[PDB]
């Protein structure tokens, strides 16, 4: 049990919630939800036209 | 629950884009009104025979009015929200074949049949009507608009060249563009009250 | 009206986003916290060891 | 005792979801009110005959009001908490047959 | 409780009162209550005539 | 909401009311309603004769 | 008289509208304010967490 | 009329520009702000470190 602690999930929730605060960083600091195309392709495809 | 939450927010945004489209259409109907007012004025004075004659000094007025009707054709054709023509006969209310209504189904809710159906029509031939406009009257009172020479002939008692009928049909055109424009304001009220329901139920 | 709908698509309601940001940042600090509890489990394993 | 404890917490959550549902229904009734106020106003002025005539300039008002009543039908139909329609006659108080309340 | 804060109502009162200051912006900056047809269709239908 | 303020209508009412004070500027400073032919073509066509 | 009634319909009493505007703007700033209080609730949840 | 169209090309509607300026300046201050949040992420990494 010692050689592999079971709070590896904690690393994943840290690396997801940390990964999400930063999606809000990019998304806020430009005002745009489709700052990055990987949020909603549909809204891009429409909004471009 | 998540399904209905997210779909209910997106249902709000759907209704909001619906508001936007309707605001565009209605703006086109605003400028339609202003033009039809000009038309009505030109008809009143053009019906001021006895002083407004030479008959080619009605031809001039006719030319102006014909330009305005061309502008109604313009607005009815070029009005587009995201490229989509609205005012033209694509979105007739109800033909003799109800299989060709092609309503403006808006999605409004996160579930089945939670939708609103909207229709719209007007163009050069948006004067009086029964099922179609009519022949000699009731569309060319918004496309041709008599006074080329065609009031100095007769005054009030011919039903296709008389001032009373002609002007009456301009008043019909104003009345029913006003009616169509009056539906869609209420539609905007529907969608605002809706979005309030969607934010509440959403929360 | 096009600008309006276009903004409804792309442009963000930054209040909601800010609440989302504070929220997720708390989830982050809570998670690092639960490392500060989680790694402390085998040292007590060393305690019964000594 | 455990049975009643856990079931009593879950009874709390049950009541809380009940609150939520009711809040949704009631919100639908809020927008119902606002609409009915509009209706009442349109009726008052539409009852201001002598000046509000042409009679088709009441037809227009009628059209508006009919749209609002269509919205009441809408709200009564589309109001759903987790897909479940509430406002419609599913949940009548007491019919002549109390076996169908 | 943390993953969904209960002041979502606050977003709705912000997005309604903010949405209403602007209805007063359009309504004031033209002088017209029926600037936009979605305020009262009746007043439009009469006022046009 | 920030990257596109909703008082763009305000720019249009400014660019219409401002555009109309000036139509009154040209129209007043010559005394003529048909200073510019784009006010009423009929009145021009008659008044010329 | 037609212009008068027509104005009573469409044209606004801009004083009343301005009071409505200041009012609703205060409701807006009050609401953003209550975000500035509302988001501050779970950070104290992090405080008992640490 | 030439001066008019020439102005429509080059000369700016300074109201719209001013709204654009206030807007973009808020985006700037928001971005510096999100540095004030962003740099604060690894100090909590130092917190679980100690």
């Amino acid at each position: 049990i010692n050689h592999n602690i079971a709070a590896l999930n904690t690393l994943n929730r840290l690396s997801s919630n940390n990964s999400a605060s930063q999606k809000n960083m990019e998304k806020l600091s430009s005002g745009l939800r489709i700052n990055r195309a990987g949020d909603d392709a549909a809204g891009l495809a429409i909004s471009e036209k | 629950m998540r399904g209905q939450i997210r779909g209910l927010e997106m249902a709000s945004k759907n209704s909001q884009d619906g508001i936007s489209l309707i605001q565009t259409a209605e703006g086109a109907l605003t400028e339609t009104h202003a033009i039809l007012q000009r038309v009505r004025e030109l008809v009143v004075q053009a019906g001021n025979t006895g002083t407004q004659d030479k008959a080619t000094d009605l031809q001039s007025i006719q030319d102006e009015i014909s330009a305005l009707t061309d502008e109604i054709d313009g607005i009815s054709n070029r009005t587009e929200f995201n490229g989509k023509k609205l005012l033209d006969g694509t979105y007739k209310v109800d033909t003799a074949t109800p299989a060709n209504q092609k309503n403006l189904v808006f999605q409004i809710g996160a579930n089945a049949t939670q939708q609103i159906s909207v229709n719209i029509e007007d163009m050069g031939a948006d004067a009086l009507g029964i099922k179609e406009a009519d022949g000699s009257i009731a569309a060319l009172h918004s496309v041709n608009d008599l006074d080329v020479t065609k009031f100095a002939d007769n005054a009030a008692d011919c039903a296709d060249i008389g001032f009373d009928a002609q002007l009456k049909v301009v008043d019909e055109a104003i009345y029913q563009v006003s009616s169509q424009r009056a539906k869609l304001g209420a539609v905007q009220n529907r969608l605002e009250h809706t979005i309030n329901n969607l934010s509440a139920s959403g929360e | 009206n096009l600008t309006a709908a276009e903004s409804r698509i792309r442009d963000v309601d930054m209040a909601k986003e800010m609440s989302e940001f504070t929220k997720n940042n708390i989830l982050s600090q809570a998670s690092q916290a639960m490392l500060a509890q989680a790694n402390q489990q085998p040292q007590n394993v060393l305690q019964l060891l000594r």
